[PDB]
């Protein structure tokens, strides 16, 4: 079953590469400036800070950044932030389960990282569902669409991780 | 003895990004018989404003109303107040009147374009506004054309040229009933319906070979589309990364399905 | 008979984003003896400007100089021209004089801040500029403080508050020799060195408990850093992708080196 | 030599994945808005179009886009554009040499894509050298630094392609 074990170790190091690719994808989803905007007020707010202004006004001030656990308005935004931050630290822990690949069994570590990507997809699903409850015209920015593609991404990663 | 006003309610109006102490209008409470109204002291009685604003001021021996407040993002903050005029260099009797002033944005502007040089326009702007508010107040008695700025004709590359044979004229009339600023489309339609009747009238004023051309939209209305940003391509690159990796993982799933299936077979 | 000027060379100056027909200054070519100078017609003689600009205008029976041109991105376009004043309602004799006008930006502005309400400032601005250009022209005879805008004191959250007990005063003097606009730091230093001598003088003008406080920098100077954009994080994400993939490919090189080496061994 | 052929087919599909990753990286290097800017005029020009303005001016106009072979000033910019466009079409052809992986020999197709990444690194090196000759303060944007990291990237890809 020589070519099949070729496939096995091949897709294992694929887990390594595509996992660290989505690690920096989710880190980019954090440290962006654009979450949800609007063009009719006139603002490009971002749920961690928020630049809100009016028509043709040059100067904008985003209110937030490195948090104080009280800066952003909605606790639903705080809680969804905690979900997606758990997803962040989870994918960092998935880099760590890639770091713990050479000690234990493959079938062990694949189930470990499978449980990981399960919880990642679940938490991102929950945070994406929470954001419209926290909420009136809108123009949705690329953050939520990157997140909703990351939904199916971590879903496929967890499915093939259960396969392996 | 008290003076005699021309109108018992003078009518004003300003804009948002207007500067400090800009020309609102000039008042004239006339002397009744003697014409000795150089001893008139035009003064004010002003209701209080938030944070201690004086807001609207006037001079003493000119009657020219000026401003004492800024307008960062304020809109339709319509203000009614009192004005007095004291005889005997500020010692005699007085009559009083009131002024409404509205604060308009760029979006409460429509440009009048005619075929004349703009300095003749700003020269005869008194009679121009007079003929306008003569033949417009048959809509509503209580309308007063308020000229904002008189420039050369904006056109060309993103409306960045100037025609000197022609002119720009930024006007708006008055709401005397709900007492606020007026949107630009009724500013279009109240003027445009009686255009030829006033094209008759500017022949002692424009001269000959002159008439009103068109009633067009200012330039910053176009910029409203421009400040609204969109989906770029770096964003699209990250989305393409995600789409690439799911596009890679699906045949990996299918091949490992076939892999474990043939592992079961042999 | 010709009139009599006050100064044989009147001296002006404007700004860049100033609007059409703004108040440059008022001229006065006086009658010599009779004081019958209401029959004076202040008119112009203007050198030609590009594209047929009239550029600088004036009224007839007020002497107030106004503008007839816009300034999209123009800077230091200093203009010299002639002005006349005709006796007998525009029929008698005349004298002529010249005016230099410069066009200044936001960066040719420094705010004078004092401890008085701004409407008193704009009231007594004649005597204020008079005392300034009395005690400043000992630097250079040919300096004339040109007041731009008189607002309430900008401070607070990104300089977006107003103090009404205090005031903003946006000034600049005149270059009579190289005949152009003046940068803001000499505008600071020519005024700030004789501050107490004029703090003496405003006691009939400010009143009591009043003096000049400070000479500070306008708000739009700070925004110059703000419009300069930088490296974001999506950019950094793409850079991190490149750095990750070279960080992955280097141990791949080393392991396949060991791979082919052990292939040679066994 | 079972684990070594594991490594062989593993790093082969790594060529596929990391190659298409840098395909969209170079395509992002094309369809960006920022090449080289300046903050003291005040402009954020981009060598295909150019938004040039002055201090605190709101409205900017970039002059170009889909080219007419005459829109941009410098022919050195035109020629370096032709180099990097050849690099674009080269990496698209490297996706095609990934598409032609299953017919011929591995040692054939690895040398094919090796020649590819050689020419890619060479052309990007030449275009990056050409840009300062086309050229006075400057603030260099992230385009040239992304390109100069892509230099060493395609260098390492071509080195390990010669290894395989």
């Amino acid at each position: 079953h020589t070519n099949y074990v070729r496939n096995s170790r091949a897709v294992g190091v694929m887990w390594g590469t595509l996992t660290i690719c989505f690690s920096v994808l989710v880190m980019a989803l954090f440290i962006q400036p654009y979450w949800i905007g609007d063009s009719v007020q006139a603002g490009y707010f971002g749920l961690f800070s928020y630049c809100v202004g009016n028509v043709l006004s040059s100067e904008l001030i985003c209110k937030g950044g490195p948090l104080d656990f009280s800066s952003i308005p909605s606790r639903a935004f705080k809680t969804a932030m905690f979900f997606v931050a758990l997803a962040m630290f989870l994918i960092i822990g998935s880099i760590i389960c890639f770091s713990l690949f050479f000690v234990c069994n493959t079938a062990t570590v694949y189930k470990i990282c499978a449980w990981m990507q399960l919880a990642a997809a679940t938490g991102l699903m929950i945070g994406c569902l929470v954001y419209p409850d926290g909420w009136g015209h809108c123009t949705i920015r690329w953050a939520f669409m990157l997140a909703i593609l990351s939904i199916g991404d971590a879903l496929i990663l967890s499915f093939l991780a259960f396969v392996l | 003895h008290p003076p005699v006003f021309q109108k018992k309610f003078y009518i004003g109006g300003v804009s948002e990004d207007a500067r400090m102490f800009a020309s609102v209008l000039r008042v004239k409470a006339t002397d009744r018989d003697t014409g000795n109204y150089s001893a008139m002291a035009y003064r004010l009685i002003i209701p209080p404003i938030k944070e201690g604003k004086e807001g609207f001021v006037v001079e003493t021996y000119t009657g020219l109303i000026k401003t004492a407040m800024l307008f960062h993002n304020m809109r339709r903050s319509y203000f009614k107040f009192q004005v007095i005029a004291t005889d005997d260099y500020g010692k005699g009797l007085s009559g009083k009147a009131d002024v409404l002033v509205s604060v308009v944005n760029q979006l409460d502007m429509q440009v009048i374009v005619s075929n004349v040089p703009p300095t003749l326009v700003e020269k005869k702007i008194e009679d121009l506004t007079e003929i306008l508010d003569r033949y417009v107040q048959e809509q509503i008695p209580g309308a007063k054309v308020v000229v904002e700025s008189i420039g050369a004709r904006r056109h060309g590359d993103a409306y960045s040229l100037e025609d000197y044979s022609k002119c720009d004229l930024t006007v708006y009339a008055i709401d005397p009933q709900t007492n606020r600023a007026i949107d630009r489309n009724e500013l279009f339609k109240f003027l445009d319906g009686k255009l030829l009747d006033i094209n008759k009238d500017f022949q002692p004023y424009y001269g000959e070979g002159g008439r009103i051309l068109e009633i067009r939209t200012p330039e910053a209305v176009t910029s409203i589309k421009k400040r609204g940003e969109s989906l770029g391509y770096t964003e699209g690159a990250l989305l393409a990364l995600a789409f690439i990796i799911i596009l890679c993982c699906i045949p990996a799933i299918l091949v490992v399905l076939v892999s474990y299936r043939q592992f079961k077979v042999r």
